[PDB]
Parts: C-alpha cells; structure tokens; sequence
RNA sequence: AAAUAAGAAAUUA
C-alpha cells in the first residue's frame, strides 16, 4: 500500500474486484430486498388470513426491518460501474464505448482484436451482420427472441 | 532533444540472426520507412537469370529428357482453366518470353476493393474495414 | 382543411423538381384531376404535366445522347428552349392547382392555412390562432377567436 | 489529453454568501409557491372561452339550431358549472351522447393555450398577457 | 477533463458532448430537482405514490455517534421545522443549513428545497478565462 | 400480428404505460439475479484470470 | 386453345402437356384466397406449439 | 405487364403470391411491386417455356440488385448524413 | 450535408 511494491501496473484494477463483491452483496440481498419491498406497498389484502389491522401492522413491521439492514445491497445495477478487467478503463453500458459479451470497454475490445487475442469474425462495418434476427428487426428484436427462448418456450407449472 | 533509444535482441530459438537485422533496426529514423522485398529458391532463379552451365550425367541426361518447352509452358498456362485453378498473368507470361525468345473520387481508398488477385493478403493489423477480395455485398438472385 | 397552421413557402421550380417524388406523384396527379373533373373543367394542363413526367420517368436511368462540340451552340440552345418550355409548361399546371385549390375551398366553407389568400373571402391572408399574435404580414392584432369567413349555417 | 489544470480555491466567506443566498431563496420560494397556488386555484375557479373551434361542423352552425340547441335545452347546467374548461366540457360532450361519435372525429377545438384563455378575451394578444411571476404552468390567468 | 474539479478530473475523458441512453447520465447531477411548480406540486420529484413510506433516510437506524449532513432525499418533517434541532445537507460549495423553518417546505424532500445551481456565482473560482465566457454569456458584470 | 416482420408469435411487452419495476406486482412475476449470467461475470471476469482457476501461490 | 395447348416454337412441334386443359377451377382449391382472422390464429398456434411433440410414439 | 410481354390474356391464369421477406401492413409501394412482378415473370416463364425470350428482352427476368445503405451510426439519419463540421 | 432503392444531366488535367 501507499504505493510500496505494487504487483500490478495500474492500481485501479482492484476496484473491478470490489465491483465483483457488489454483485455477490446483491445475489445475497435481493431475494430479502424485493420481498420486503412488494410486502410493504401492498394496498390489497395481503390474504384472506392476514387482512386488516393485522396487514398494516405487518407491512410497517416489515420495512422498519428493512430499514434496518445495514448494508443490504440495494443499488440498481445500471448504477454499478463498468471497468475491465485488462486496463481498468471504464465505459458506460448501453453505449458504444462498452462491449457486452466479452464485458470490456472499446478500449480494450480495439487492441484485443487487433492483435489477434478475442476470437471473432470481420462483417460489413456498416450493416446489421451476418445474423437473421438482427437482419430482421435490429437490436429489439434481437433482444426479443433471447427473451423468446429463455421464457417462453416453456409452459410454466 | 528526448533521443528514443532501442536494445538490441539477440538470436533466439525463434528468432535466428537473419531475422533480426531483417525485420529489427536498432536506429530509430528507419522505422516506418517501407517494405523490402527478397527471393526464395526459384523467383531467385527466376530474377537473377543464371544460366545453367552444363554438367555431368544429370545434366545431360536432362537436356535428352527435355522435350518442347514451347509447348510445356503453354499447356501448363491452359491448365489454368481446370476446376481447381485459376488463368494467372504470370502463366501467361512464361508462355510469351518462351514464344518471344527470338468510385472515382474514392479509388484512392478503394484500392484494396475490386476481385484483387493478391500476393501477400491483407491482414487486422494493417486493413481496418476490408472484408477480402472474395466478398460480395450486392448479391443478385440467381437460380 | 385540417392543416391550419403558418407555412414556409417554396419557389415553384424547386417544387417540381421532386418529379416522382412529389409534384408527379401519381397518387397526388390522380386526386387533382378528380378535383377539375368534378367541376367539369378540362384538365389540359395536367394531362400535358402528366405526359412530360410520365416519360421523364421512363428514361430516367439512361445516360444523355453523345454531344459533338458546336461553335454554332444550335443544339445546347435548342435543348435549353425545349426544356424551358416545359419548366412553363409545368408552371402553368402548378398555378392551376393552387388557384382552383383556393376557388374550391372558398365554396365548401374551408379555411385555408395560415396567411393564404382565397379570392372572394380573405384578400389579404387569412389568420387564425397563429403563434404568433398578431397577422405576420399586414402587422395587425388578431381577434379572439379566430376570425370567420363564412357565414353561420351548416 | 492535456493534464487536467488545477481548480482555484473555493473563496473567503462565499460559504455564508451561499449560505444567506439559499436561505432566501428558498423564503422567496414560498411566497412564489403561495401565490402560484393561489392562482392555480383561481383559475380553476373562473370561467373559459368556449373550447370548440367555431370554424368547424358541428358548431359553425346558427347559435339557434343544432348543436347549439342541444346545448341550451339539455347541457347548459353542467357546462357552466365545469366553467367551460376544455377538458371537461369535451368529456360532457362525450356523455351527452346525443352527438355521439363525433366528438373527437368530425367536431374540432382549439388549440391547448388559446381554449385557456379568460372568458371574454377580445385579442389573441391576451395569452401573452399573463403573469410571468407565477409558476402555474400556464394554467394560471 | 480539462479542469478537475474532484479527484475525477484526472481519470475521466468527456468525449465532446456525447450522447447516452434515455435518462441514463453517468453523473447524477439533479439541476432540476428545485424546479418551481402549484399545480405539480404534490408529483414533482416526489413519491409516485402518496401512501408510500418515508425513505431509509428519515430513521435513524443503527448506533450512531451522530452525523453531519442529513442526506438530501431525506423528507422534511413537521418536527424538522418545530424541534429546531440542526437540519443540514451537503451541497456546494460546503453545506446548506435549514435555519428559518417553514410548514411550506412540509412533506417534500430537501433535493426540492435546495437550489444546485445558484445564480450567485463566485469570481475568485473562476480563472479570467472562464471569467471572461461568463461576461459573455451576460451573467457577470464587465 | 403475422404483419409485422417483427413477429414473435408471444406477447413480447405488455401495453401498459406506466408499469415499473417499483409495483408488487412486478416484483412478484421477476426473475431473480441468482444463478444468471450476473453471477458468471461475478466469478469469471476478474483482473488476472488464471486467480480464478487457482491459487497463485499454490501452483508456483 | 388454351394457352398451354398452343405451339409457341416456329421450329417445333411439341408434345401438348397432360395437364394442358384437364385441371378445373374451384376457388376452394386455388388461387389461395383467405380470412384474416383465420391467417393469425393459423399463425400463432403455430408457433405456440413447436414444443408439443410426443417423440416416442408405438 | 408479364402477360402482356407474352403476349397472353391474364384471365386464363391463376395466381397467387407469397411474402418470404420481411412482412409489413402495406407492401403497396413501387419497389415491392417491382418484386412482385418479377415473381410472376419467373413463373410465366417456368410454365409457358417459350415466353422466355420476350420477357428476358423487355428486362422482366433481370434483377437490380440495390439496397438502402446499412445501418450506421457514425451518420446522423443512420444512413446518409455525416455530422457537422466545423474549422478549428 | 448528399449523386450508394431510388427518381438531379452537360463549361477536365
């Protein structure tokens, strides 16, 4: 520390360690989190057991525990910042500066696939690619049929 | 005046000596000049022209075994239209030394663009946006 | 007329240079001629309009017959005359439009777009509810409300 | 990319400047508050120009006839208690259903800033001529 | 960026005026949240819905020593204006202080009743450059 | 509708306003960040991944 | 003739199609003319039911 | 225009035509007509092999290969306009 | 800013 015996060449890269740790604090407190969210803004009858008194009650009893959790993770993940684990160079999400899949900024993505490193194939630097679905409606629809074979091809229990 | 100063590499398993003085300078005000060009065993026969002085049973048996090469070099010019190959000028041009023997505001930038016979192909490194020669982006319907 | 508000206007021979695109759109050609039809008017000048176009159209992806080079200029002239003669041709059509256009209106009771004349009715420019209050080009206030053409009975 | 130049100090005593210069803001804030409320009331409270644009059928009609009549005889109660603002007098319009579908197709209506006009507003200059102190959103008079 | 005005200063790029997703900025930097409206009033930067609970920020939730700035999506309270205990809140260039209580400000949350852009401006943060670009724009006198 | 190009044959979104991912009702039909591809960039995407296969110090 | 059982080469003479004058005419049959109604739900039960399939049948 | 080419009467014919493109509410447009009729030139031709050599000569059968430039987003529209300049 | 599924036609070194 202070800059005595540092193994890496740019420091920063242990903030995209503490970004990992924000992800496990999530999957750790989303669960409670969202429980404890629906429970509280519920104007309907919670059930034909708990209604009434009993369900305001309850509900208050809820978020004053919420509110009580020190540290529960509840920061909404397009808040989260994006660094890369190469360079350490940071790029906003959504944007043409961050690349998704193999999650590095276009910093990074540049000099990867220049010097042959990432593996991918050249398309047409102006069209929507090689790819059907993108052919058809662009990025939505792209996004559409992920969520189409993620979900929907099941019939839930 | 900040004088930009490079360490010699030396002859390693990978990189032998001719290698280095080849593709490696030490003096930095002859980067970025150009390429060079050199001959391998037969476009060095080709360009030095060294003609064959004649020798033992070999050679004589090579000068009885010739046949026509008036001849050879233009089947092996033909030999292009085959399914396997292409029609090549420089074919073409052995044949004739043997007979003989006796847009437009962007082709600057397009350079690369045509169906281009190449030599060395492009490579990432140094073609940004080129997708290859075979490459077509217009395509008609055909049956 | 459903288009109310103040409008940017635009000289007539850039309007028919849109050819297809516009001012010989075949779709608008079609409800103009109605609209001379139904008043049983000969539509002369939109059928020569339509001729012009209609072979404009057809040629329009050929290269122009070769030039030999003339001290004389007899056949750079003579190109000029022929196309300025249907540039007048197509102005007269144009004029036509937005002259019976106005005509028509003023008998169906409409109002026209802000700052358009309509002979017998609105001399000057004919305003209401612009966004700006006062009429653009005389310089004088607008009434509340807008002010009425027409008389009351529908 | 240029190394990023210093930022100077923050300044001596701009703290209690900032400071004071809140503070009375946010005290100004209120009476601008108070007021814009009151007039945001007062303007719901008063009356409207007729909201139909009068150039159009079904209203271009003899005040005599028509629309006209049927407003008289069965509407005029409930479109002067809503004060002829454009929004209700459109839904009563609506339920009247004695004109039924053409409320919204063939019938037309001002525009949004001129149907907010005080009733009995002579110039179109008069939308204009509001009060710019009050923060209403041009829902005041 | 060309001045640091943070830490940040040194390892950001601006990029020129670039364009983000919808209402996604990195930098959260509310000018509007004190943006004057009667009849929004109640909706402006506020709870979307009225039966919802005061935030986190309102409750004191654990041992604490104590504080110095009241975060500023706190609510103010009835008690904020009558206990006439230190209501403070960090904004720039050090911390705005709720000194004279008002019930107006009752109910709303204090990112409302704090400007974040004054139209004060000091002379001595700003380089004569900057100066100057700010005579131009017609703010300061010169 | 078979319509549009952009045909999926399932209700893609649900037409609704106002919708957010505040309501219990959306809180109630969500899928939750456990186990998704969140946890794969948790664990995989770290600065030097082979700290990811092994302990360092281990395998020197 | 019906256009099928005409000569068309000035230089030949062909044998006349089997189908030629035979094929007869019921719009219930063709050219495909339908409801809309019946295209979309055609359409979306269609896609729906990609995954009912009994595999292992006797 | 095919039947005419070929010198035929469209009545002794049946057709029907399918979209395999990219569906939309209204192909009625010049350029989907254009597809259209060529679709139905083919056909002609596979059926009356003969009308061939009138259609090919009046340039039914001919394909354009043209299309809208790809999406971009260094162009302002996506397509065609490159942004604002300015000298220094 | 543009001669690219659009529709523009005549003053080279």
């Amino acid at each position: 520390m202070r800059h005595i015996g540092q193994d890496v060449p740019k420091r920063h890269t242990h903030f995209v360690l503490e970004s990992r740790l924000m992800y496990e604090k999530s999957f750790r407190d989303c669960w409670l989190h969202s429980v404890c969210r629906a429970i509280s803004q519920l104007d309907e009858p919670l059930s034909k057991t708990v209604v009434g008194t009993h369900q305001k009650m309850l509900q208050r009893k809820v978020t004053c525990f919420q509110y009580n959790q020190y540290g529960l993770f509840k920061t909404p993940y397009y808040r989260l910042a994006n660094v890369d684990r190469y360079h350490a160079v940071q790029g906003v999400a959504g944007t043409r500066e961050w690349v998704p899949y193999v999650n590095v900024s276009y910093w990074t993505m540049n000099k990867m696939v220049r010097g042959g490193n990432l593996l991918v194939h050249r398309v047409h630097y102006t069209g929507w690619g090689t790819d059907s679905h993108l052919k058809k409606g662009g990025w939505e629809h792209r996004w559409n049929k992920v969520l189409q074979r993620n979900v929907l091809q099941y019939s839930r229990i | 005046a900040k004088r930009r100063v490079i360490v010699p590499i030396h002859p390693t398993p990978n990189f032998p000596a001719h290698f280095i003085k080849s593709a490696f300078t030490t003096d930095p005000l002859k980067e970025k000049q150009k390429a060079r060009f050199s001959s391998g065993g037969e476009a060095m026969r080709e360009v030095q022209d060294i003609p064959k002085n004649l020798e033992g049973e070999r050679s004589r048996r090579d000068l009885a075994s010739r046949g026509d090469t008036e001849f050879q070099a233009l089947v092996e010019f033909i030999e292009g239209a085959s399914y396997d190959q292409l029609i090549s000028g420089r074919r073409f041009k052995k044949v004739y030394d043997v007979l003989s023997e006796n847009g437009h505001v962007m082709t600057p930038h397009t350079t690369l663009h045509g169906r281009r016979i190449f030599w060395i192909p492009p490579t990432w490194n140094r073609a940004g946006r080129f997708l290859g020669p075979h490459v077509t982006l217009y395509p008609g319907m055909t049956p | 007329n459903t288009f109310l508000t103040s409008s940017v206007a635009t000289p007539p021979i850039s309007v028919i240079r849109t050819g297809p695109k516009w001012w010989a759109d075949p779709e608008r050609m079609v409800r103009q001629k109605l609209m001379y039809f139904t008043l049983g008017v000969d539509q002369l000048p939109l059928r020569r309009t339509a001729v012009i176009q209609r072979d404009l159209q057809r040629f329009h992806m050929c290269k122009p017959p070769p030039r030999v080079g003339d001290s004389t200029g007899y056949k750079r002239s003579r190109a000029a005359q022929l196309n300025t003669w249907y540039r007048r041709i197509q102005y007269q059509e144009y004029h036509m439009q937005h002259l019976f256009t106005r005509h028509v209106w003023g008998l169906l009771r409409v109002y026209p777009g802000n700052t358009t004349k309509i002979q017998g009715k609105a001399d000057d420019g004919y305003v209401g509810y612009d966004s700006v209050p006062f009429h653009r080009y005389n310089r004088a206030p607008l009434p509340f409300p807008a002010r009425e053409l027409y008389e009351r009975r529908k | 990319w240029a190394k990023p130049k210093k930022r100077p100090k923050v300044g001596q005593g701009f703290h209690e400047k900032a400071q004071k210069w809140r503070e009375e803001y946010l005290l100004d804030r209120h009476r601008a508050l108070a007021d814009s409320l009151r007039a945001y009331v007062e303007f719901s409270t008063s009356k409207r120009v007729e909201p139909w644009d009068a150039r159009f059928k079904p209203f271009d009609r003899i005040e005599k006839d028509g629309v006209y009549v049927l407003m008289r005889y069965m509407m005029e109660e409930k479109l002067q208690l809503c004060n002829y603002h454009h929004r209700p007098v459109k839904r009563l319009f609506c339920n009247i259903g004695l004109m039924g579908p053409q409320i919204t197709t063939k019938a037309r209506w001002k525009p949004y800033r001129f149907a907010t006009n005080p009733a009995g507003t002579s110039k179109a200059e008069r939308m204009y001529q509001r009060d710019k102190t009050v923060y209403t959103h041009g829902h005041n008079d | 960026l060309k001045i640091a005005k943070s830490a940040f200063g040194f390892y950001l790029a601006r990029r020129g005026q670039r364009k983000y997703p919808f209402l996604r900025r990195p930098h959260i930097k509310n000018t509007h949240s004190m943006n004057p409206s009667a009849p929004y009033f109640w909706s402006f930067m506020t709870a979307k819905s009225q039966m919802a609970f005061l935030p986190e920020e309102n409750y004191i939730t654990g041992d604490w020593t104590g504080k110095f700035f009241v975060s500023k999506r706190q609510v103010y309270t009835l008690q904020h204006a009558t206990s006439g205990a230190k209501v403070r809140v960090k904004s720039f260039p050090s911390i705005f202080e709720f000194n004279s209580p008002s019930r107006w400000n009752i109910g709303k949350e204090m990112n409302t009743l704090t400007k974040p852009r004054m139209d004060l401006i000091d002379e001595q943060m700003l380089t004569k450059k900057q100066r100057l670009d700010y005579v131009r724009a017609g703010l300061l006198p010169k | 509708s078979p319509e549009f190009k952009t045909f999926t044959g399932y209700p893609m979104r649900d037409m609704r306003p106002g919708y957010g991912q505040n309501l219990p009702d959306y809180i109630m039909k969500k899928r939750l960040p456990n186990n998704t591809h969140y946890e794969l960039f948790a664990r995989r995407d770290i600065p030097n991944e082979d700290n990811a296969m092994y302990g360092k110090y281990l395998y020197d | 003739l019906s256009p099928l059982e005409v000569q068309r080469d000035v230089g030949r003479l062909e044998p006349i199609p089997s189908y030629a004058g035979k094929i007869n005419a019921d719009r219930s049959v063709f050219p495909f003319q339908w409801k809309t109604e019946d295209w979309y739900e055609y359409e979306v039960a269609k896609v729906r039911n990609r995954r009912f399939v009994f595999e292992n049948t006797e | 225009m095919p039947f005419d080419e070929a010198n035929l009467d469209y009545r002794d014919f049946d057709a029907h035509i399918v979209s395999e493109g990219h569906a939309m509410p209204s192909i009625a447009n010049e350029i989907a007509a254009f597809a259209l009729r060529m679709a139905v030139a083919n056909a002609l031709v596979k059926l009356i092999p003969l009308t061939r050599i009138p259609l090919k000569k009046s340039g039914l059968l001919s394909v354009d290969r043209r299309r809208e430039r790809g999406q971009f987003p260094g162009y302002l529209d996506g397509k065609k306009v490159k942004r604002r300049f300015a000298k220094r």
